């Protein structure tokens, strides 16, 4: 059967490149516009990613899933400093830094899916993704960090941290 | 990757005993890994094994191995990259290529048998899985026929009969005790006539 | 243009020596036959230059195949289910000479080669091996794979991060308590522990259900009480280099589970004999490798941590705590400023004073004092020798004693 595909995209959503800019429940600043629904394209991509890692066949039917695959392939970036952590306060500080990170982008090198990606053309579209996946990297962070963490411990969870040899497909953001 | 502890000489042994005790099959797979994880005391079990050297016990927590081993009969990419279809679909295929008359009754006596189908509810969903995919065909059919005929359902049925372990073994005994047996069966004369090209074909091809 | 590089790669093929002495057999033929023959001299001069200071398009080297065969099929064989699992076939003889091949290029080869086929796709090859070793069961192959990452820990320090936040450490320290029979398989496990602990990386929490204080009470009483298949005596010396190596990453000694092995311990003795015989010449034996940014010394940063706490104290005699106050004292004035380790033999002697009744015995304390004084007398600016002196004004300050004068 098919993997989990992302539900949210409609026509009146906006497109980046050839992304989806999505809405972001999100104290952090940017250019997604925020959202009022309990779900996001954050939540779902947390929802799906412990059963999309093992899947080994993606079809892409439109630009939301080019959104989702991006975070489904740094959840797996956050998980490799997070079982490093001895504390949710230590976590949350590892993930302000890494989405201050420059990671690759669509069009150079780094990225994985340089051939179905669109990179941008102008600059001005340039920044606003730049600024749109680092708006992603860090309420992706900041929402793990409630889920890794066992509250009895206040440790990582061995649930989680099993995934860290699990890639998405096989990729990953470096 | 997540139970170290395990010896490597045990490993085999412990992935038996937990398909053949803890395992079964889910009806939908991320609705289950939530359950996991919101309610963890209810679904994680625990097997106490022992090592073989130190006779020393080892204990580990059993949880997402229990759904995700028996998934891929429906999810056969988590192993096997060159095979994707479901058991499910594969069904489906197998009957809807055999004649047009013999359609029915082959929906209605679905009989599971080997080791590796005493899974827990492993015909309640491949019964679920067909009976979604017959009943939207003749509703297609009924649509672009113009909707006067609605026509009968198709009677799904999986069976799960008791004798899994030696049900092939007791076709064969069943078979051997007839004098039929003793017709068909190739012959030594027979060999040192034809040759080992006696036994050369199968039903599953012509000529 | 390019001589130099393309003898190497014909004088390796058909002699098999190493890199090292691929260039000294070519520099000594060039260089006698430039002495002897004048006549050809402009042409051997380029032919060294060549040498001293890239091969050509489409020629590849030879260890370079060689070890995108070698990891192409361990990794073949690690994607096999079938017969890893369920046996069929005999594997023995053919694993064990890709490993050897193995073992032999990258203890031979130029580094730099066996630096990125072991680097390449984020280290797709260390990883498979990583897990193979977890798979096999062996000690004839789980043996040479440990010696093939002890050599691939030397090339680079991105390796011993890769080995390190694997699984290996936990398969080895398993392995180790459980499998005590193989001598060699404990001697090399416990060095290849020691080595991929050496930069002081931290790990997965995970890590600590089997590197955590039951196996230092483990690695305490191979120390203390050794074991009976160990004739050689190598195996306390090397459960002491990895204890000093666990040690590195582990801050905040209260929360060490380390010191809480040796609370626990009913009386450790020569653990601590051995720790002072290190101390007394300030040799660091985790430090194999010749990779930067150093870490901190793994002796020091141990009794700094030892002193943190007065439970952990009291494991030394009294007559081993006189013999670590004057080598402490020793190290201190025979040291230079602006030496980094300065401020450690403070900071272990402001952490002795706190922990232990060092003022009801006072040993060595007029030696000591004045050379506190002179620490801070000293006219030094570099900011390293403001830390020094910073430190020495909170030991005086803390205990007004170690500020008097001598006498």
């Amino acid at each position: 059967m098919p993997a989990y595909h992302s539900s949210l995209m409609d026509p009146d959503t906006k497109l980046i490149g050839n992304m989806a800019l999505l809405p972001i429940r999100s104290q952090f600043k940017g250019p997604a516009p925020r959202e009022t629904k309990d779900t996001d394209i954050v939540d779902e991509a947390i929802y799906y990613f412990k059963a999309n890692v093992f899947f080994k066949n993606y079809e892409i039917k439109n630009e939301a899933d080019r959104t989702l695959i991006y975070i489904t392939l740094y959840i797996s970036e956050c998980l490799k400093k997070l079982q490093k952590c001895n504390s949710k306060s230590q976590g949350e500080k590892e993930m302000y830094t890494l989405g201050i990170t420059n990671f690759p982008i669509p069009g150079e090198p780094g990225f994985p899916l340089n051939a179905i990606y669109a990179k941008p053309a102008n600059k001005q579209e340039d920044e606003v993704m730049r600024a749109y996946l680092q708006q992603l990297r860090q309420e992706t962070g900041l929402r793990l960090c409630e889920k890794v963490f066992d509250p009895q411990n206040d440790k990582p969870s061995k649930w989680w941290t099993c995934f860290v040899k699990r890639q998405f497909m096989n990729k990953s953001l470096s | 990757d997540r139970e170290v502890g395990i010896p490597p000489e045990q490993s085999l042994e412990t992935a038996k005993a937990v398909k053949e005790r803890y395992s079964y099959v889910c009806p939908d797979l991320v609705k289950e890994f939530n359950k996991y994880d919101t309610d963890g005391s209810k679904w994680i079990k625990q097997y106490t094994g022992i090592n073989a050297i130190s006779k020393k016990e080892f204990s580990i927590d059993v949880g997402y191995e229990r759904f995700l081993g028996p998934e891929i009969f429906f999810h056969p990419e988590f192993a096997n990259p060159d095979f994707t279809q479901p058991i499910s679909e594969v069904v489906d295929e197998v009957i809807q290529n055999c004649p047009i008359d013999v359609r029915r009754p082959l929906y209605k006596n679905i009989v599971l048998s080997g080791g590796s189908t005493m899974f827990r509810d492993f015909g309640r969903r491949l019964q679920r899985d067909l009976k979604r995919t017959v009943d939207a065909r003749l509703k297609l059919s009924e649509e672009l026929s113009g909707g006067r005929l609605k026509p009968k359902p198709i009677d799904v049925q999986v069976i799960t009969h008791h004798m899994q372990r030696y049900a092939v073994w007791f076709g064969g005994s069943m078979l051997a005790s007839t004098p039929e047996f003793y017709q068909v069966c190739h012959t030594k004369k027979d060999y040192e006539e034809i040759g080992p090209s006696i036994c050369r074909h199968n039903p599953v091809f012509g000529v | 243009r390019t001589i130099g590089a393309e003898l190497m790669e014909l004088v390796r093929r058909n002699t098999g020596l190493s890199h090292e002495l691929c260039r000294v057999a070519i520099g000594i033929i060039v260089g006698h036959i430039q002495a002897s023959v004048p006549a050809s001299s402009p042409v051997m001069e380029q032919v060294l230059l060549s040498l001293v200071e890239a091969l050509p398009s489409g020629q590849v080297c030879h260890d370079q195949q060689r070890l995108e065969v070698i990891f192409a099929d361990l990794a073949r064989r690690k994607d096999d289910a079938q017969q890893r699992s369920w046996a069929l076939y005999e594997d023995e003889g053919v694993i064990r000479c890709y490993l050897e091949e193995l073992l032999h290029i990258l203890t031979d080869a130029d580094p730099e080669v066996c630096k990125k086929m072991c680097k390449r796709n984020e280290f797709e090859s260390v990883l498979a091996l990583v897990a193979y070793y977890q798979m096999e069961h062996r000690a004839s192959l789980r043996l040479l794979l440990l010696k093939c990452f002890g050599a691939m820990c030397s090339l680079d320090a991105a390796i011993i991060s890769t080995l390190v936040s694997s699984v290996l450490p936990v398969e080895l320290a398993r392995d180790m308590q459980t499998d005590t029979q193989d001598h060699q398989k404990l001697c090399y496990s416990a060095l290849i522990l020691a080595m991929v602990f050496s930069m002081g990386e931290a790990v997965p929490y995970a890590h600590y259900e089997h590197l955590g204080t039951p196996f230092a009470q483990f690695l305490l009483n191979i120390v203390e009480d050794g074991l009976p298949l160990d004739t050689t005596e190598q195996l306390p010396d090397l459960c002491v280099n990895l204890l000093l190596a666990l040690n590195l990453h582990l801050p905040a000694a209260d929360q060490n589970v380390i010191m809480a092995a040796l609370s626990k311990h009913a009386n450790v003795k020569i653990f601590s004999e051995k720790l002072l015989l290190l101390l007394n010449r300030g040799d660091d034996p985790v430090r194999i490798f010749k990779h930067e940014p150093q870490p901190p010394h793994s002796v020091l940063k141990f009794l700094q941590d030892v002193f943190g706490s007065p439970a952990t104290a009291a494991i030394f005699y009294h007559t081993d705590m006189m013999a670590l106050i004057d080598i402490t004292v020793r190290h201190i004035a025979d040291l230079s400023p602006g030496d980094k380790l300065r401020m450690e033999y403070l900071s272990l002697m402001h952490a002795i004073v706190r922990t232990t009744p060092y003022l009801q015995h006072r040993h060595r304390l007029p030696d000591l004092q004045a050379i506190l004084r002179r620490i801070l007398n000293e006219e030094e600016t570099s900011p390293q020798c403001q830390m020094d002196r910073m430190i020495v004004r909170e030991m005086c300050k803390e205990f007004l004693v170690l500020g008097e004068a001598p006498s």
